[PDB]
């Protein structure tokens, strides 16, 4: 809902007007200050040119108060399944030595497994010795050797990304509306800056945060909900720990790329002369993902996921007190004086007073041409802007007052002549 | 690597007006082709943008693509008097021109192929603004701009230069500067859509969205060097087109392979897709986007 | 990183925040801190006598 | 901004009365000719002042510009007996000078160009006090001090030498030292105003105000290798001139330029403009600021 709760006038030092083509335009080469609105309220920016009727506004719609998280050390993980390959050869035959398989390197392809193919996965090569003689089908009296070639492949169709948060950044999703009417939805957290068409903007004051976030690990699911685990961040991946096999990207887990990391001496083996069953006791993260699925109840906050932009948030129940810095990168603001008529009427006035919420106003603007309507009071502290077109439409915005019996006279116009207008409505006490 | 540096998909004609000395070797553009208007585009340390976006179109190839018209006159003389169209847009340039060159083509404000040429046999100077007396002389022109094109058709007659806080840049008269003009030579990009003006930019954001498009395949003739062959002559499976086509498993999985009935070989390529541009927030399809070094007059105060 | 999109940002403290929250004149203990006239440099004003030798 | 240290604005004469044997290769001073009174000022890493103020006049050119008076006699004969006026002013200038010379100009007390002469056949020694017999003999004049010259008409005849801590320098009798003094040899700069005295400098404070001046541009030529031509022949805005000349924004912003129709290229100079001095706590516009190495007698207990 529209309605600038806090309105301020730009300084004349950074406001220089001009004239080009029977039109008075001006640019801004500075930065103003305005209070950040609450949930529902806005923060307009009144811009004045050379006279009274030429007045522009920049509305910034605030969605809600959010606390985003800052990601640091991230890694992907998932389930896997080994595949043991056995190939027993006689002693003194090629490379069937009992001493070579003892110190056999993992990154060395043996002569009995050089015909596997393009296997760019987490592969390894061991060397377990067995028995010999004529009892197991061997010509030499010396014991035989069993070559091992086990490679890791992915069996789960999805994966999970385990990360942490070093600090809760108070992010505010702002829907900044330009002077002409261009709607741009951005976000500002702590002291971060973005890039808009009118220049740049960054959050100034910030007095809201949640301490104790390093001892909490988060899990992101592709498309599905997020997760939370009550434990510190995973250090070194060792045996018997959540996150013993990690990678770097989602494709490194969905395809089991050799560029990831794993625990040493983790793949177990069953030396059975000729048979071999390679089984690993991998930790299943889906159990923790199901036991700790967002949303959950943690202290007096509400931890959930986020729509559109991927990232963790934190719903709070406190006030909204912040400042905004509207940096104008020397952008011209033009305006054309309209000449269409518009007979508006008052409808109702509901809401509250003495609070950051405001009061909703109902106006039945009836115009005959496409343009804009500008309204103002008498002392110079309230301004209402509403679009106008050919037809009869019901508009309005959020207004702020400090009295339950609102009896303020408004002065709205649509071409030049200003006519009086009286509003009324009973409000309630809203903190 | 990069096996698609000299291969030009689609048309591939680098014919220049006025400097008619390379018509024999210039159409089309093969791997073993000779043309001074394309060899310098892949030179190490000159135009990195063309080296990064090699599987696209150029300026003359876009003119011969029935999408960009030519200027009148297309080849202006450097020994004229008053009223030279290739004077204001040429003197404000900054890129140094190499030696052993006579002609130099670029893009005008209206979006047409504009070129200059001196009387034989006078070569260009250091800046390329004037001419002077004469390795060997090249038989073509030299691209003055590092721009590229593609297969686009969006209209851009309502979009103008979005350079805010800039008085006069290049040859366009934007707004009126209130302070003192600061003459500085900087690099400002430009963008030209289908039948539009030279729309300058400030922060170029180009993204690539590749998909199953016919431009992601090439075809070269057999050899019992390489040649040139159009890939658009290969119809779908279970049909018959104009020319025969064949390939491997990737090329035969989508198009019909005629085995020995063809005279080329289709291979799985890429580097194409649909490249978008960031103009006024809304992602559009560029047609003549690049970079041009002009004189920028900013406000000192 | 979002395939083809990118949102690079920083987290630097705005000096104009402290510059506006602590703009002179700002009294301290029992003095008055202000700027100089003509020459660039910080100065301070006191309420004592003048006892010096040239 | 091509370094051209041969073009001399104004008159460009380098000769003195009584010894006009260098009016063939030095009247005026151009690329053609050989004059020892100008070729020694173009040494590499020897005279940084003349290299910094290349597009400025000197001392002899300032005398021939009818803006400053000359000493009487202008050429003191070092061969005649019964002494000469040019003895107490040059003897204190303990400096080095090559052989094969016949003249040496400097500044006296009345702010005039005082020089010497050597009739054939006599050459200067290592000091320049007397003339001895003699290979070619440089018939010009070796500048014993480094200075420049410019156009200025600012008043300042009541301003004399203002030094602190020095009782006597060069030959002038400044303040009266009732105590003792120490004789030393130091380098102390000096200055001169419009019809004044030799005002020495203690705190060298100089500045250059580069402005659109006619003596701050160099015109080239068009052939079809860019040699110099002239700057006084280029037409002006609303005036008349010989051949048309063009250039960048500086030359076209003040003069007339037709680019293609022009036959000359006028470019901006380097290190030229309004040069002022700071003496007695006030900014003034002198004629020429220089330095020398003479006897400095400071104060001593």
């Amino acid at each position: 809902d529209p309605g600038c709760s806090e309105l301020i006038q730009a300084s004349s030092r950074i406001t220089t007007c001009s004239t080009e083509g029977v039109n008075t335009k001006c640019r801004l080469s500075g930065t103003a200050l305005i209070r950040a609105g609450s949930v529902g309220a806005e923060a307009c920016l009144m811009l004045k040119g050379v006279k009274e009727d030429q007045t522009k506004f920049l509305k910034i719609k605030t969605v809600s108060s959010e606390l985003s998280c800052r990601e640091g050390q991230s890694y992907w993980t998932g389930s896997f399944s080994p595949k043991c390959l056995s190939s027993r050869r006689c002693h003194l035959v090629g490379e069937c030595h009992v001493n070579r398989c003892l110190s056999w390197r993992d990154n060395e392809t043996s002569a009995e497994f050089s015909f596997v193919g393009e296997s760019t996965t987490m592969r390894e090569n061991k060397c377990f010795e067995q028995c010999g003689g004529w009892g197991c089908g061997c010509f030499n009296v010396n014991p035989s050797c069993l070559f091992v070639h086990t490679y890791l492949q992915s069996v789960r169709k999805e994966a999970l990304r385990v990360f942490n948060c070093i600090d809760w950044v108070h992010k505010l999703t702002l829907e900044i509306t330009d002077f002409d009417g261009s709607v741009s939805t951005i976000d500002l957290g702590a002291s971060s800056s973005r890039f808009t068409n009118w220049g740049s903007v960054s959050l100034s004051l910030d007095a809201e945060g949640i301490s104790g976030s390093n001892s909490f690990s988060f899990i992101e699911s592709p498309g599905k909900g997020y997760a939370i685990v009550d434990e510190p961040f995973s250090e070194i991946p060792r045996q018997g720990f959540l996150g013993e096999i990690r990678c770097n990207s989602e494709s490194s887990v969905l395809s089991a790329h050799e560029s990831c990391l794993r625990a040493p001496n983790l793949i177990s083996y069953k030396p059975m002369i000729d048979q071999l069953e390679c089984t690993t006791n991998l930790i299943d993260p889906f159990v923790v993902f199901e036991r700790g699925s967002l949303p959950q109840t943690r202290n007096d906050k509400t931890f959930a996921a986020s729509k559109g932009n991927r990232g963790v948030q934190a719903f709070s129940k406190g006030s909204v007190q912040a400042d905004l810095t509207l940096m104008f990168d020397n952008f011209e603001v033009d305006f054309v004086g309209a000449a269409v008529s518009c007979d508006a009427a008052f409808l109702n006035l509901t809401g509250c007073y003495s609070c950051n919420a405001g009061a909703r106003v109902c106006l039945s603007i009836t115009s005959t041409g496409t343009g804009s309507l500008s309204a103002h009071n008498k002392d110079g502290s309230l301004h209402i802007v509403l679009p106008s077109e050919n037809g009869t439409k019901d508009q309005c915005q959020i207004l702020h007052f400090t009295v339950p019996e609102v009896e303020e006279e408004f002065m709205y116009s649509c071409d030049g002549d200003e006519r009086p207008l009286l509003v009324k409505g009973t409000l309630i006490a809203i903190d | 690597e990069d096996p698609h540096l000299r291969n030009r998909p689609g048309k591939g004609h680098n014919y220049i007006d006025g400097m008619t000395q390379e018509d024999a070797t210039c159409k089309p553009v093969t791997y073993a082709g000779a043309c001074s208007s394309f060899d310098v585009l892949l030179e190490k340390g000159k135009f990195p943008l063309f080296q990064s976006y090699a599987h696209h179109r150029t300026l003359l190839e876009a003119v011969h693509d029935t999408i960009i018209a030519k200027a009148d006159p297309p080849s202006c003389d450097l020994q004229s008097a008053h009223g030279n169209p290739c004077m204001k847009e040429k003197l404000v340039m900054k890129t140094h021109c190499p030696n052993d060159y006579q002609s130099a083509h670029y893009l005008n404000n209206d979006g047409k192929m504009a070129s200059v040429k001196c009387p034989p046999k006078y070569e260009l100077t250091e800046d390329c603004n004037f001419c002077r007396q004469m390795a060997s002389l090249k038989k073509g022109s030299y691209p003055l701009q590092d721009l590229f094109c593609q297969s686009s058709e969006d209209d851009g007659s309502k979009l103008k230069t979005k350079m805010k806080g800039v008085c006069e840049v290049g040859v366009q008269a934007l707004k009126k500067c209130d302070g003192q003009l600061s003459t500085a030579h900087e690099v400002v990009p430009f963008a030209v859509f289908k039948n539009s003006k030279k729309v300058y930019l400030d922060k170029l954001d180009l993204k690539t969205e590749e998909n199953l498009l016919p431009d992601s395949f090439v075809c070269f003739e057999h050899k019992g060097e390489l040649k040139s062959f159009d890939i658009s002559q290969c119809p779908k499976i279970g049909g018959h087109g104009s020319k025969k086509c064949t390939g491997d498993a990737a090329f035969c999985s989508a198009y019909e392979c005629t085995a020995q009935y063809a005279n080329a070989y289709c291979s799985h390529a890429n580097g194409s897709g649909i490249v978008q541009i960031q103009v006024s927030g809304v992602w559009k399809k560029p047609l003549c986007v690049g970079y041009e070094r002009v004189v920028v007059k900013r406000e000192l105060s």
